[PDB]
RNA sequence: AACAGGUGCCAGGCCAACAAGAAUCCGAUCCGUGUAUUCCGUAC
RNA sequence: AGGGCAUGCAAUACCAAUCAGAUAACAACUGAA
RNA sequence: UGUAACGGUACAAGCUGUAAACAAAGG
RNA sequence: CGGCGAGAAGGGAAGUGUGUUUCAAAGAA
RNA sequence: UGGGAGCGAAGAUAAUCUAAUAUGUAACUCCGUUCAUGGAAAUCAAAAGAGCUUUCACUGAUUGUAUUUAUGAAACGUGAAAAAAAAAAAA
RNA sequence: UUUUUUUUUU
């Protein structure tokens, strides 16, 4: 045993507060809208929420929601890879912990070299993986006093489920009124709110994820239920939209049950790939490339590399295990020769390309 | 079922129904069968628990007591004019000495036919006696 | 060295120059420790200090004695100046304070008196001349 | 086995009196302080030593002889400019 | 090491709780009385309630020194003189266990600690003090505080501070067995009666048939005769 | 059922007094009660013959 | 009994302050512009500005009240009286003292 | 089907609810006598994090 | 193990605030919880 | 615990790089615990 | 917390802390 | 009277013949 | 405290002597013990399959290191005790 | 076939 070092870090649950005392001040002091904590005049001065403003500058953001038992340094570089892609950051300032300097706290600023380039990294959340809590944090303008949408993800599956369950209606209703016109079938779908179920016209799923009448038809899935026929068979605002759905009779195809079924499902999970590809982009688009020393920089701070076995060799312990054992010299050599054979048929064929 | 009853009421462990036993119950009676010693044994295990629902924890009889143990106080509950029997009038004779004659007498094939007997036999004799001898003493206004 | 170290006991520290890390170290809440004195009584140092006296404007507030005739006549100019060029409260020192920036960061010409009033000091001034 | 970049890869998968009576006058050459786990020293924690400390090594000659014997690590004086603190440093052990 | 194990071996026996329980067999000793006892020291200073002396009620507001919760304030819960310990609001959570109710999955409690750990803090100053006992004239008891010479509050009532304890549920469901069978827990009064009679009739029968549609009589008990 | 069981049964709630553990078995010595001791203080010895 | 009024007070006092700087804050981030708004923020900030004075204005007498022991008192002390109820201290550390070379006299 | 559960058996057949075969579904199981039902089409793929990276 | 203490030495029935014999015979001085016989209380 | 309770055990550590003392302007100045 | 010195007590391997073997009665 | 949503990193280790097996350096009582 | 980390010699055995055992043992410094240590696989196995960590028994004084003297709770595997993947976007 | 777990009614 001896003095832990960064590597290791621990964290307990935190119990929420409740006040069982209304008129009890002393023994349970009111909390603070701005720093989330018990309001201790004694000893601690009233904050604004404004104070980073003066410190960096006014296209400034203010994250919040960061996880815990990661350094502050890893979740400076992290942040900065993040952030980089709409803009050039100027500087991530984390705030550690009070108890522990070594873990953070869970906010921190970001700083941006432009206005424009700032303002594009409010719009939407950042989301982290499982190895990082999964915990969303909350950006904030303290320039615009503008914030995110942190309901994004599951305002978006209820527009999945709506579209879903309009295909069905439409299903539906060709099968028991034959063919209808485009323009007057339409009318009889409706879709349901995310906060909470109301019956509401149909347009908005479709507008949100497909973006038009037309593309819904025109999708993958969605195209093997319906068929649009021409007048002559029997780029577009809304009002040409309508003009040209005037014009348009739906056909149904003859479908089996199981089918049915299996079409509805998979619309379903190419739905959820598209929301989660709209959240898992890229941060080396539209830019140059990098040499391999950069590479390996970059690969450092995440995972170290292997051990020399010319040292692991000592590891041997002389009870067991000779320390220098020509066979297992051998076998070595053998592997680091075979290697070689095995890296030439990868080689070979970016020439015969 | 005697076997099965007594088994826990967990998930991995096979046990019967009251339903079930109600029927096995009828449809030996009906052959001449409901005297059985297996099946009242069942029986009376099967509503010992409350048909496996009931549960406490595991409980054994004390065979020891410690010294200086605490003490109840209780009045007798034996209706009065009430005592135990007295021995004969003071005692009874040798039993290498005088007793060594009357203990011992001719064998007969009785005798041997009673002692080829099998096992359950007397365990089922045991078991009706110890039935048929459950009784307790009456009270002035029970007659 | 018996053990082998891993991906969590790796990284140690010098025994006499570390960084006291309380939310990572172990400790025995369930056990008494002689180590600390519990029955050893200590005394209450001040919260506030300004130019190594106590800080004026804290009294109002926290309270406390003031060694005024203690002070030179060097420390006691900076000190009237002080309480004579437009003094603030935030510039007092906090116990614990939250994680984030505190206000003096700024100290800009505010519309309000912060804590106290300008009127709650002629005790002390009286004494700050009398000592001058 | 597991955590291949420290030292130690043919001592995790062995029994426990093994490891409890592992011997330090085995291994010839010295080993990196970060992959060895030894304790910072008074002097790395006084200075910017990166991957530098105090080490140990020991001596071997045809007559089976051993021996253990202290070695210093590499330091150098120097002068760094910052620009943040606005004030030189000199004398910075490196 | 070749007496590691050994040492080991030894040093269990003083954590041992011995005698323990064991149920007896066919043909089966016990093996408890082979077991040593573990060695413990009697000359030593008597014990001592702290809680007593340092004037701590139940209720009162205290702060962390030491352990994770550097600096942490609280409501004192309960208290133990024999363990001389205390159980303060918010701190000092490490018992998880299963939720036994409605819920999250997993639930946590606080747990004890020492005394020595903690203490009063002041009215006005709110910082670590000493609370001193003093009686009037009339009788009337008064806590005063040593750094402010100021009255203390009265504690917090019972009703406020009383919760429930699901870690004691817990263990009480665990006490029981395994989660019952849906088959076997579903409800069956109409046959549990019909087999509740029947155990009647077998049991206080003294070997009387049962009752039948035909002869629906069955013999009185016998009584107890006396040795005339 | 018995008027007499019925009373009995009546104190079934009572309480009870101390018992031992299961499978208690006390520890008796067999060896002599004479065997020298001499690391012991002065009001405590054992010897009579040996 | 002056203790829980001082708690309360506090509080309150508290709270505005936090609620003033803010829209301090609001108004200085537009200063080369005029709108309805920035007078709107004005007339706010105007009221809690007495809402607050008032607050001081009855604050004050029990600090001062509340903070009566905290101080050392010679009366008090055992040294330069004897009467039973003495009062006790302990000694700080003031550094502008402890850095300074003294001489143990007393006159 | 002729299996001598033992303790250790038991235990696990009594205790785990993944071992419940009365509230058995192929799309929605525990790993091991877990509180939590994981999706098996879904939870058994890798997915990539907010970097587009790997995960 | 009625080692639970005391009473002049070995006490279930004597003092010990709640059950139960100043029990009979024997005894060198010499009380004597001692030998022999017998009764009673006990969820102690 | 109503009340009282001299003096000594070198004590700003209920906190905070290390190195004498009422715990040291930089540098000189060094280190296996 | 544990201990050493001085004083008192009957100068003591106990007790005790100049209030140094006690307040027991607040209308 | 079962028929191409037929996929899950391109990286580690194993025989040195691997069309073979396994795994993911990266998360909490 | 024969627990963990740094450093760490000799008397003694080999009937003197080197390696080796003693022993990573003794002295010195530090952590202060089940609210601990440890840890949920780029592991083991080889063509079957096991499924975080930890304690006991057997395999077995077998394999291995040594040799003139010893040392060695080895790995796979079996039995048994205790059983634990993650409470979790916010209000 | 040579066995076996007692409460009904907190």
């Amino acid at each position: 045993a001896c003095r832990p070092g960064a590597t290791r870090m621990k964290w307990y649950f935190q119990k929420p507060y409740v006040r069982r005392v209304k008129s009890d001040f002393f023994r349970f002091p009111l909390l603070s809208q701005v720093t989330k904590q018990k309001i201790d005049w004694q000893y601690h001065h009233p904050r604004s929420g404004y104070e980073a403003a003066c410190i960096f500058g006014p296209n400034t953001l203010e994250v919040t929601n960061l996880p815990m038992g990661k350094t502050c340094q890893y979740l400076q570089e992290r942040l900065w890879r993040f952030f980089g892609k709409f803009g050039i950051v100027e500087q991530v300032r984390v705030l550690p912990h009070e108890r522990d300097p070594y873990q953070t706290c869970g906010t921190a600023y970001v700083c941006f070299r432009s206005r424009m380039a700032s303002l594009r990294a409010v719009r939407l959340p950042v989301h982290l993986p499982a190895s990082l809590h999964n915990r969303v944090l909350h950006l904030r303008h303290l320039g615009t006093d503008r914030t995110s949408d942190d309901l994004f993800y599951f305002r978006r599956q209820q527009a999945i489920s709506n579209l879903v369950a309009i295909a069905q209606q439409l299903y539906a209703y060709l099968e028991e009124r034959g063919p209808l016109p485009a323009h007057r079938a339409l009318r009889l779908l409706f879709e349901r709110s995310y906060p909470r179920l109301a019956w509401r016209q149909a347009g908005v799923s479709v507008r949100t994820c497909c973006g038009s009448w037309l593309g819904f038809f025109s999708r993958s899935p969605f195209n093997e239920l319906f068929y649009l026929a021409r007048e002559d068979e029997v780029s577009l605002t809304d009002r040409e939209e309508n003009a040209m759905l005037e014009k348009m009779v739906i056909f149904p195809h003859l479908l089996s049950r199981e089918k049915l079924q299996a079409l509805l499902l998979r619309a379903g999970r190419l739905l959820q790939m598209d929301l989660q590809n709209e959240l898992s982009v890229h941060w080396r688009t539209d830019r140059p490339p990098l040499p391999d020393w950069t590479q390996k920089q970059i690969q450092l701070w995440q995972h170290q590399d292997p051990l020399p076995e010319e040292l692991q060799i000592w590891s041997r312990t002389k009870d067991y295990y000779k320390i220098h054992e020509e066979r297992f010299l051998f076998k070595l050599k053998l592997k680091k020769e075979r290697a070689q054979a095995k890296q030439e048929m990868k080689q070979q064929r970016r020439r015969l390309e | 079922c005697r076997a099965a009853v007594n088994r826990p009421a967990t998930r991995s462990y096979k046990r019967p129904l009251a339903h079930q036993l109600v029927e096995l119950h009828d449809l030996m009676r009906e052959r001449n069968l409901e005297q059985n010693k297996a099946l009242e044994q069942a029986v009376l295990r099967f509503v010992a628990d409350d048909g496996g629902c009931k549960r406490r924890p595991r409980e054994v009889k004390p065979l020891l007591y410690q010294r200086n143990r605490r003490y109840i106080s209780c009045p007798d509950l034996i209706p009065d004019g009430i005592e135990p029997a007295r021995p004969c009038a003071e005692a009874l004779p040798d039993v290498f000495m005088e007793r060594q004659a009357s203990l011992v007498r001719a064998c007969t094939p009785e005798d041997l036919a009673r002692q080829e007997l099998p096992f359950a036999v007397q365990a089922e004799t045991a078991y009706r006696r110890l039935q048929r001898n459950k009784r307790f003493l009456r009270f002035v206004q029970e007659e | 060295w018996y053990t082998p170290p891993s991906k969590r006991t790796w990284s140690k520290q010098h025994n006499k120059i570390f960084t006291p890390r309380p939310l990572s170290e172990r400790f025995s809440p369930h056990k008494l420790h002689p180590e600390f004195e519990w029955w050893r009584e200590r005394t209450v140092q001040p919260s506030a200090l300004f130019m190594g006296f106590p800080d004026l404007l804290a009294l109002p507030l926290r309270g406390g004695s003031a060694y005024i005739h203690e002070m030179d006549a060097a420390t006691l100019a900076v000190v009237l100046a002080s309480l004579a060029h437009s003094p603030s409260a935030y510039s007092v020192s906090e116990r614990r304070p939250p994680p984030s920036p505190s206000p003096a960061v700024s100290l800009s010409s505010s519309s309000f008196s912060p804590t106290h009033l300008p009127q709650h000091l002629d005790s002390l001034l009286a004494l700050l001349g009398r000592q001058a | 086995p597991k955590n291949l970049n420290l030292w130690g890869k043919y001592l995790r998968l062995v029994g426990r009196g093994a490891r409890r009576g592992f011997k330090k006058w085995q291994v010839i050459p010295p080993i990196p302080v970060k992959a060895y786990g030894r304790e910072p020293s008074a002097a790395s924690q006084t200075g910017l030593y990166h991957d530098e400390d105090f080490n140990y090594h020991t001596k071997r000659t045809f007559s089976m002889r051993r021996t253990r014997r202290k070695i210093k690590p590499n330091v150098f004086r120097r002068t760094f400019t910052s620009s943040l603190l606005n004030v030189t440093i000199p004398n910075v052990r490196v | 090491s070749r007496y590691v194990k050994v040492y080991r071996k030894v040093m269990n026996l003083q954590r041992r709780k011995t005698p323990l329980p064991w149920t007896p067999t066919f043909l089966e000793f016990s093996k408890e009385p082979s077991v040593p006892f573990p060695v413990r020291e009697k000359l030593q200073p008597a014990p001592i309630d702290l809680s007593y002396y340092l004037n701590m009620e139940v209720g009162d507001l205290v702060e962390v020194l030491h352990g994770p919760d550097c600096g942490r304030q609280g409501v004192v819960l309960s208290i133990s003189k024999k363990r001389n310990t205390v159980v303060v609001d918010g701190c000092n959570m490490k018992k998880s266990f299963w939720n036994p109710g409605v819920g999250a999955s997993l639930i946590t409690q606080e747990m004890p600690i020492h005394i020595t750990n903690v203490a009063l803090l002041d009215p006005v100053v709110k910082r670590p003090t000493r609370v001193k006992r003093r009686f009037m004239m009339n009788g009337e008891c008064v806590r005063i505080s040593k750094l402010s010479g100021s009255a203390m509050p009265e504690p917090v009532s019972t009703s406020a501070l009383r919760q429930p304890n699901l870690y004691q549920e817990y263990l009480r469901q665990k006490a029981l067995g395994p989660p019952l069978k849906a088959s076997y827990a579903r409800p069956d009064p109409l046959h549990l009666k019909i087999l509740q009679r029947l155990a009647r009739h077998i049991s206080w029968g003294q070997g009387s048939p049962l009752p039948t549609a035909e002869n629906p009589r069955v013999n009185s008990p016998e009584p107890m005769a006396l040795r005339r | 059922l018995p008027l007499l069981h019925r009373l009995i049964a009546s104190f079934k709630n009572s309480p009870k007094m101390e018992s031992h553990i299961e499978g208690y078995v006390k520890k008796k010595p067999i060896a002599g009660r004479d065997w020298n001791n001499l690391h012991a203080p002065r009001k405590h010895w054992k010897k009579m013959f040996l | 009994a002056k203790q829980q009024k001082r708690e309360a007070l506090e509080t309150r006092r508290f709270q505005l302050e936090e609620k003033m700087l803010q829209l301090e804050h609001r108004i200085r981030r537009m200063e080369p512009a005029q709108s309805l708004q920035k007078e709107a923020w004005q007339a706010t900030l105007d009221r809690y500005r007495s809402d607050h004075e008032d607050i001081l204005i009855q604050l004050h007498p029990l600090r001062k009240e509340t903070t009566q022991l905290l101080a050392p008192d010679w009366r008090y002390e055992r040294k330069y009286s004897d009467l039973p109820g003495p009062i006790r201290w302990k000694k700080q550390y003031i550094p502008a003292l402890e850095d300074q070379y003294r001489k143990p006299i007393r006159f | 089907p002729f299996v001598k559960l033992n303790k250790a058996k038991r235990y696990v057949l009594d205790n785990w609810p993944s071992r419940n075969w009365d509230d058995w579904s192929p799309y929605r199981c525990y790993v091991r006598g877990s509180r939590r039902r994981y999706n098996i089409p879904q939870d058994l793929l890798p997915y990539k994090d907010e970097l587009g990276e790997w995960h």
